[PDB]
């Protein structure tokens, strides 16, 4: 009852999720020992906290931070330090304990001595490209952010599909606008301006035979994170799989 | 067995001057300031052979000569050939395309309207114009003399209305270009605009609204435009609406004082009204300035 | 129009609107009129002026109501020698309640009326001493202007000197705040993701109550997101503020704020107060 203390935990996309702890001097307790400082005349308190860590598990290791901390002590603030844990393909939720120390140190050299310790699971409160007939998976092998000039440059699909018959798709970019509140209309109308003459492909209408290199050439300038121009036919059952994959800035 | 036409919109500074398009239209950019970007339209147009044999297929434009490709057996490979817009000004492309004969009626009771046999005359016309320049002389690899041309007229088979905004701006309704004066202005000073104004030659299709609303947007060089407050954004005076008419060489000047950071770029939008959903043209001059 | 008072600092007012070129508006608050002045703060910090402004206008009724008489009914000088001289006051007085259609008067058309009376009007211009060679043009011009639409172009040349323009004034008194600050912080991004290239915002703003505080917010970052960390050092110069954050993360919320109005204030050291908080992550 001298500092709120609250975690919050982030899900990045690159298997690591990030919590991050989060400590506030509580005004309730600012008051409380507020007027009793000032009735020695004392505005700005002093605690000192000296030794903050997290511990792991059942057996305690001391993940670290991300960046530096030294042993600072202020008054009235707030501060946050943020962990990167390993993110879990199972339904194991990760306990973890943190412990501070706050030194609060009345003036004249008169200290006390307090220390906390919580404890707590690590929980978040809750791409490839699928099909949705069969087994036919997409993903790019290559690095789906990539940094190009407006130069010609290729990229690399990939196909896992059904081995009952692996042909039969056809990929182009479809290179015409889409045919679509001014500013929305207007706003709606330069996403599909910038879409459809953006890059062009260097192979459309391309069949494709478990690789499959297709070569672009970029025009324009700009990032297209999911540049969905490109959209893979199905031949037999005439359907369309999107790919919603890939983002290349072009400076 | 098939062809598109895109534009572009960059300017392509250097280094990149190994692709074959790039340095042509680059150097009839690079002097003679009138030659201006923003105008040139790409036309992508694929070779696909069907024979046992490499082949080396080299395209000759007017004045555009390409590279030398290789197309192996069965592929295609997109020769990409620049070409410059055709001005519908200096041009006339409303007479009929004539027959050879002069013998027979040909059944002179001719089945068409006005508005169809125009665009028939524009469809025509266009082609007309793209097949006169384009040429290609190829050769085998392994045989090295067998040296021979190829026509186009049994290849190219007619176009759409995408291929006739994009060669011919005259299929537009208005023709805008920007003035400005200081692109590199400081935050603490106002700078003139201009917006001229020069309507086509399909202005006899509506023949009686004799106004139409040249809209204003503007968007963060990044995406997402800013919505009319402006705040933190260029202050404005005026408001962006701004009546036009039909045969009128117009020009709504107007004044732009920035607040906080650079990458702006400017364009227009014409309406017709000022109901919802009366649009007609999403004009895409688009110019652009900075801010230090 | 924008004046400046009587107190005469170096108020340099670059905006000033003058609408020469066009005589047209519309406020029917469909679009949106915004007008703006460049002006400047003065040789030291001074927060209470009072500022007068001057539009002119008319009101869109009479433009129109000017067009159909200077053209409709008397736009030679041989009707204006007799038909509708002695007949001015009547003139007026039938305009008045002519009621044309101010609703599609703004797409595509104008000087159009609406579905307003005109069958007894005859009988009430034949029951006075009007003459037929005054009641064969002021039957034909309604006649006309029942179904009749006219351009942009021709209202100019009727607006010109034919309004009475009703040069109307406000008071803006150029408001200020309380609490002037003055800081400037230094990031340095730990990245997660490894750059989402980010748009920046220095901002310029002050808080003005009692017991209150300063709450900032972070750049926008528009590629992947929910990462990015960036790490900071305040520097909090020219004051002693109570910070409330460190080491943050630049995603969907951080809200890095600074209580600001507890302790060792100032006075208006501007035309308003001020708070030039310029981050500069390098």
């Amino acid at each position: 009852l001298l500092n709120m203390r609250l975690r919050n935990i982030s899900l990045k996309s690159e298997h690591c999720i990030l919590s991050s702890l989060d400590f506030q001097t509580s005004k309730a307790s600012e008051q409380l020992t507020k007027k009793f400082i000032y009735p020695q005349e004392h505005n700005s308190f002093l605690k000192l906290n000296f030794q903050e860590i997290s511990y792991k598990l059942i057996d305690g290791t001391s993940q670290i931070e991300l960046d530096p901390i030294c042993p600072l002590k202020v008054p009235l603030t707030a501060f946050s330090y943020d962990s990167i844990s390993a993110t879990f393909k199972l339904v194991l939720l990760p306990k973890s304990t943190q412990p501070h120390r706050v030194k609060i140190t009345l003036a004249y050299e008169l200290e006390l001595h307090p220390n906390l310790k919580l404890p707590v699971r690590t929980s978040w409160e809750t791409s490839l490209v699928n099909s949705k007939l069969s087994n036919v998976k997409f993903k790019f092998i290559n690095s789906n952010i990539k940094v190009i000039k407006g130069e010609k440059f290729t990229m690399r699909l990939q196909i896992i599909n059904s081995s009952s018959s692996p042909l039969d798709l056809v990929v182009y970019y479809n290179n015409t606008i889409n045919p679509i509140t001014l500013e929305n209309q207007y706003q709606l109308h330069n996403k599909y301006r910038k879409i459809a003459e953006g890059i062009i492909l260097l192979s459309n209408d391309y069949k494709i035979p478990y690789f499959a290199d297709l070569r672009f050439i970029g025009i324009m300038s700009g990032y297209y994170g999911t540049l969905s121009g490109l959209k893979v036919l199905d031949l037999n059952t005439n359907e369309l799989i999107e790919v919603g994959n890939g983002a290349s800035v072009l400076i | 067995p098939s062809m598109d036409i895109i534009p572009l919109n960059e300017l392509f500074s250097s280094q990149v001057e190994n692709v074959d398009w790039i340095e042509y239209v680059m150097s009839k950019i690079r002097a003679e300031s009138n030659l201006h970007s923003r105008d040139f339209i790409l036309l992508l147009l694929d070779f696909r052979n069907s024979w046992i044999d490499g082949i080396k297929l080299n395209v000759q434009f007017e004045d555009f000569t390409s590279n030398e490709y290789h197309v192996e057996a069965s592929h295609t490979s997109r020769i990409i050939v620049p070409i410059k817009k055709i001005d519908y000004k200096k041009y006339n492309f409303e007479n009929t395309p004539i027959p050879r004969i002069y013998p027979g009626r040909q059944f002179i009771q001719s089945g068409l309207n006005e508005e169809q046999t125009i665009e028939m005359r524009q469809k025509f016309w266009c082609r007309e114009h793209i097949i006169s320049k384009l040429k290609c002389n190829w050769k085998l690899t392994t045989d090295q003399s067998v040296t021979g041309s190829v026509d186009f007229n049994k290849f190219i088979e007619k176009f759409d209305h995408k291929m006739v905004y994009t060669i011919y701006p005259g299929r537009l309704f208005y023709g805008v270009q920007l003035l400005l004066d200081e692109p590199k202005v400081k935050v603490g000073e106002i700078i003139n605009l201009k917006i001229i104004t020069e309507p086509t030659s399909t202005c006899r299709r509506k023949q009686n609204s004799t106004v139409n609303f040249l809209d204003i947007v503007i968007f963060d060089s990044k995406t997402s435009k800013i919505l009319p407050r402006s705040n933190r954004r260029i202050l404005y005076n005026g408001s962006l609406t701004k009546p036009i008419s039909t045969t009128k060489v117009s020009e709504i000047n107007l004044e732009i004082i920035p607040i906080e950071k650079g990458r702006y770029e400017f364009s227009v939008c014409i309406s017709k009204s000022n109901n919802q959903d009366g649009i007609i043209q999403f004009d895409s001059e688009n110019v652009i300035l900075s801010v230090i | 129009e924008l004046s400046a008072p009587d107190t005469r600092n170096d108020y340099n007012i670059r905006g000033d609107y003058i609408a020469t070129t066009p005589a047209l508006i519309t406020f029917d608050g469909n679009e949106s009129f915004i007008n703006c002045y460049e002006i400047t703060a003065n040789n030291n910090f001074d927060s209470k002026d009072i500022f007068n402004l001057k539009v002119r206008y008319n009101t869109l009724k009479e433009q129109l109501d000017c067009f159909i008489t200077d053209a409709v009914l008397i736009e030679g000088d041989v009707e204006w020698f007799i038909l509708f001289e002695k007949w001015k006051t009547f003139w007026e007085l039938e305009i008045l309640k002519k009621l044309k259609y101010d609703y599609d008067a703004f797409k595509e058309n104008r000087i159009i009326r609406l579905l307003k009376t005109s069958i007894d009007l005859n009988k009430t211009k034949s029951k006075i001493r009007n003459l037929c060679i005054e009641k064969a043009v002021l039957d034909k011009i309604l006649i006309c202007l029942n179904k009749v639409s006219r351009g942009i172009a021709v209202c100019n040349t009727d607006m010109d000197e034919y309004v009475r323009n009703l040069v109307p004034k406000q008071l803006t008194v150029p408001v200020q705040l309380p609490g002037f600050e003055q800081f400037f912080h230094v990031q340095f991004e730990q990245m997660e993701t490894s750059h989402d290239a980010l748009h920046d915002t220095i901002a310029t703003i002050g808080n003005s109550l009692s017991y209150t505080v300063i709450v900032e917010n972070l750049s926008g970052q528009w590629g992947q997101d929910v990462i990015d960390d960036g790490g900071y050092i305040f520097e909090i110069l020219s004051s002693n503020e109570w910070l409330i954050h460190g080491q943050k993360r630049c995603a969907i919320k951080e809200k890095r704020k600074e209580f600001e109005v507890h302790l060792i204030p100032l006075k208006k050291g501007y035309l308003n107060f001020p708070r030039v908080e310029i981050t500069n992550i390098n």
